[PDB]
């Protein structure tokens, strides 16, 4: 699986999630842990993606992580 | 419940006036009080001749404390998101990078020549905005104890005339947006519902940033349609009356605050 693929299937679950979508928009901080459990709730394969890549790309989405 | 975009939140550059080979990043959402503590100190240290410091450069425009602390530790690592010529090419490197592009931030020089080496980009590192202080300081004088305490004097006021000023616009744009509300005969851009505070979706909205257009949607509306690699967070939208370009970061910050 490209890193392009599970960037787009990530994007496609925040969409999907209209109050994490809203939130990040404006630009609200929101924790890792958070942000894992709201995406893995829309599709359990989100457990599959290791923290560095989701970390990629909410660098490249402009989601801005909470210690 | 949201929080607010700060009113003002920068990434400071310091170079000491004495010891001009010294610097200090740090961030704040007061940079005034700030130069005062590390020039003074944070309450109420021996001296070396390290302070007064110079506030030469601050970054700001950051959509939280957060963002700002993330921009201030990527600028002193030198860091995952990639001599005074280093730390200023730092900024660039940080303002080209996906992450802080969609805040627009504004890079601000109290220094001139420290602007100049900066534009100079002897690195060739080159949606932000620069700008340079009305008066801004030259070359530095550090030769005796008055020379010193007059770049710090006026460097100070360059500071708080920029913060003050800052503060003051934005407290004046926050109070013209907040009557076009208050008159609730406005009507959304592209859903034509009536602007009133009455649901997050329903109270939020997007002004031109340009006062004087009358361009005015729910937060939403706007989202929607200035969105139709997949990207979340809108870059560089215009105004679909009068064109100009918005600043994504600006629309929210005044969106969140006039809703709280
Ligand atoms: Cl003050
Ligand atoms: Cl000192
Ligand atoms: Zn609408
Ligand atoms: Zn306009």
């Amino acid at each position: 699986t490209s890193k392009s693929e599970v960037f787009e299937f990530l994007t496609h679950l925040v969409k999907q999630e209209p109050d994490l979508l809203t939130r990040i928009y404006c630009f609200q901080p929101i924790t890792m842990n958070d942000l894992i459990n709201k995406l893995r709730n829309k599709d359990s394969f989100v457990d599959l993606i290791d923290d560095g890549t989701i970390r990629e790309w909410t660098d490249k989405l402009g989601i801005c992580i909470r210690s | 419940e949201f929080q607010q975009i700060p009113d003002f939140y920068g990434c400071y550059l310091l170079q000491s006036i004495s010891k001009r080979q010294s610097f200090y990043i740090g961030s704040t959402p007061n940079p005034v009080r700030r130069l005062r503590q590390h020039n003074g100190s944070l309450s109420r240290t021996k001296r070396d001749g390290t302070r007064p410091w110079e506030m030469v450069a601050i970054v700001y425009g950051f959509p939280s404390r957060i963002a700002a602390l993330q921009f201030q530790h990527a600028w002193q690592h030198g860091t995952r998101y990639i001599s005074i010529h280093h730390k200023l090419a730092m900024i660039t490197s940080l303002l080209k990078n996906e992450y802080f592009r969609y805040m627009d931030l504004t890079l601000h020089f109290f220094n001139q020549k420290v602007e100049e080496i900066w534009k100079n980009d002897k690195f060739n590192v080159s949606n932000y905005t620069v700008s340079l202080s009305q008066d801004a300081l030259t070359e530095i004088n550090n030769d005796t104890i008055d020379d010193i305490m007059d770049v710090n004097e006026k460097n100070m006021e360059l500071v708080q005339n920029l913060y003050s000023t800052t503060l003051a616009e934005k407290t004046k744009t926050l109070l013209l947006y907040k009557e076009k509300i208050d008159t609730g005969i406005n009507t959304c851009q592209f859903c034509n519902k009536i602007i009133k505070h009455n649901n997050i979706s329903e109270n939020l909205f997007a002004f031109c940033r340009d006062t004087s257009c009358t361009f005015v949607s729910h937060l939403a509306c706007a989202y929607r349609y200035f969105m139709s690699e997949d990207t979340i967070i809108p870059q560089s939208p215009k105004c679909p009356k009068c064109y100009t370009l918005l600043k994504w970061c600006d629309v929210i910050y005044y969106s969140i605050k006039l809703n709280k």
